[PDB]
């Protein structure tokens, strides 16, 4: 469906067999089915016709806000209100986009291991790994950051974490 | 006495000549409003304590309660006014001249400034 994008939401196509029956017996399932069809699906489908006909005479849009980039914390100066504010703005929404990659990242696993059924363990290792990083990049930037979390506070992290790397390399290189 | 003592102080003058380039509160003053709300409270206490109808008794001593407390405190908001503002010049005037004791200091950028980091777990 168009709804919503296939990169963004992968499924891989869909095998579905063909019926080769063997017995002269009814099919059960297929009157079953036909019955659903007649009784069901077509009272639906009008009805969702006649409310799509009515939808189209009153077509309206909504857009999608665009937030363009400011300057961050690594750029505000000390005790500059304005600027640590408009930082601290930007790092929450993007501390939301994150949380955001993060779930979709995970519905992808959780469809993934569904849809493969008794061979997920093979299948969807390609999922288990992208999971994987997401999850530990995300760790790595807001683990332990608390509840007064700040963009301060993950700068701070930051700069400790490049100071261990740093000197993490320089032992090695010695 | 930090202010008292203070040069050029005339004394027992509520209000000095160097006030009148101020400001004056306008009429409207949600502190005057309140000055008016405590000369009604004043008022309905009154009636109340000699036993007459609190809301209705004495409407013109009710009026002069009301009154007498705007009136005073339209002067007190001008007075405290003036007083708020001599500090303030005075305190700017003197962060003018001694500039070794209040000497302006280089600003650095959190990526230049080293915090500590204490993680919540
Ligand atoms: C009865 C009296 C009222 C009758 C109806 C109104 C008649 C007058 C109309 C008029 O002239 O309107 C123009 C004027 C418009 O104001 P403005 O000029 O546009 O405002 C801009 C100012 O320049 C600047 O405004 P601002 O935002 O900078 O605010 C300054 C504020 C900044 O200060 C603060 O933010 C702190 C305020 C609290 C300080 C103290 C906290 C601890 C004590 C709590 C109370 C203890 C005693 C109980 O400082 C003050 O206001 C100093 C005095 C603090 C109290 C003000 C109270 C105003 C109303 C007076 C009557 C209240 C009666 C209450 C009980 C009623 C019972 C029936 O309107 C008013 O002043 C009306 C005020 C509301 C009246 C109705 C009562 C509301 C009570 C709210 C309580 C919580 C707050
Ligand atoms: C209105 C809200 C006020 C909020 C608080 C603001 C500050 C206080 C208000 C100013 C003072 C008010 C008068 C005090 C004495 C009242 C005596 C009395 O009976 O009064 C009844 C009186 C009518 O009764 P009446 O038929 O004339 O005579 C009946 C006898 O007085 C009946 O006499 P009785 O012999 O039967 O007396 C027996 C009674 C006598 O009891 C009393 O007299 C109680 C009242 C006096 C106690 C102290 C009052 C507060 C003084 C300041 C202290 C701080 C206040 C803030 C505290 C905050 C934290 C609690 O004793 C007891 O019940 C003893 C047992 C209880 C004792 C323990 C409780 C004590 C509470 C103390 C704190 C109360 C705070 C709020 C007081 C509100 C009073 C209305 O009603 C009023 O006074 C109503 C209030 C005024 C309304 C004005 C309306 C104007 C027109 C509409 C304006 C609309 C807004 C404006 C803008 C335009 C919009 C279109
Ligand atoms: C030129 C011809 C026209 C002249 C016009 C008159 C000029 C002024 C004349 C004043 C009347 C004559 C003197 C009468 C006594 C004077 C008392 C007062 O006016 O003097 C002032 C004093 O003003 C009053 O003290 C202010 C009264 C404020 C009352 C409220 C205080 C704040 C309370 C906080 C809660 C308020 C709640 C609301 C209350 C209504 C300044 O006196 P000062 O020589 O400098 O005092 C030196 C001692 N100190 C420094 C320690 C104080
Ligand atoms: C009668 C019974 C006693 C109660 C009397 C209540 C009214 C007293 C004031 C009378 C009118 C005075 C007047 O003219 O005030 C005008 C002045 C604002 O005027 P001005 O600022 O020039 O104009 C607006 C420009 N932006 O206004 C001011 O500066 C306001 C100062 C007074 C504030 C009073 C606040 C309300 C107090 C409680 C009133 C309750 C009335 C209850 C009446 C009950 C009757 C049964």
């Amino acid at each position: 469906p168009d709804s919503w994008d296939k990169d963004v939401y992968p499924e891989p196509p869909r095998r579905t067999p063909a019926p080769a029956p063997q017995t002269s017996l009814p099919n059960p399932v297929t009157y079953l089915t036909k019955i659903f069809d007649l009784l069901v699906d077509r009272p639906v489908t009008l009805a969702r016709e006649f409310i799509e006909q009515q939808h189209a005479k009153n077509r309206y849009y909504y857009y999608h806000r665009e937030f363009r980039r400011v300057p961050d914390i690594t750029e505000c100066e000390e005790k500059d209100i304005l600027c640590m504010f408009e930082a601290e703005m930007q790092w929450r929404r993007d501390y939301k986009v994150d949380q955001e990659i993060v779930n979709i990242i995970q519905e992808r696993l959780k469809a993934c291991q569904q849809r493969e059924g008794e061979s997920y363990r093979q299948n969807c290792a390609k999922e288990l790994e992208q999971f994987t990083q997401v999850s530990k990049a995300f760790q790595d930037r807001y683990s332990d950051l608390g509840a007064h979390y700040s963009a301060r506070k993950c700068l701070a992290k930051q700069k400790q974490r490049m100071l261990a790397e740093r000197k993490a390399a320089k032992e090695a290189a010695a | 006495t930090m202010m008292s003592g203070r040069p050029g102080r005339v004394p027992l003058q509520f209000l000095p000549n160097e006030a009148r380039s101020l400001p004056p509160p306008k009429l409207t003053d949600p502190r005057l409003v309140y000055m008016g709300f405590l000369g009604y409270c004043s008022g309905l206490i009154d009636n109340a304590i000699r036993r007459r109808p609190v809301v209705s008794a004495g409407l013109h001593r009710q009026l002069l309660y009301v009154t007498s407390f705007v009136f005073f405190g339209y002067y007190l908001l001008k007075r405290q006014d003036y007083m708020y503002a001599l500090r303030d010049h005075d305190m700017f005037a003197y962060v003018k001249s001694h500039p070794e004791d209040f000497p302006e200091k280089d600003k650095k950028t959190y990526g230049e400034i080293l915090e500590e980091f204490h993680p919540v777990r």
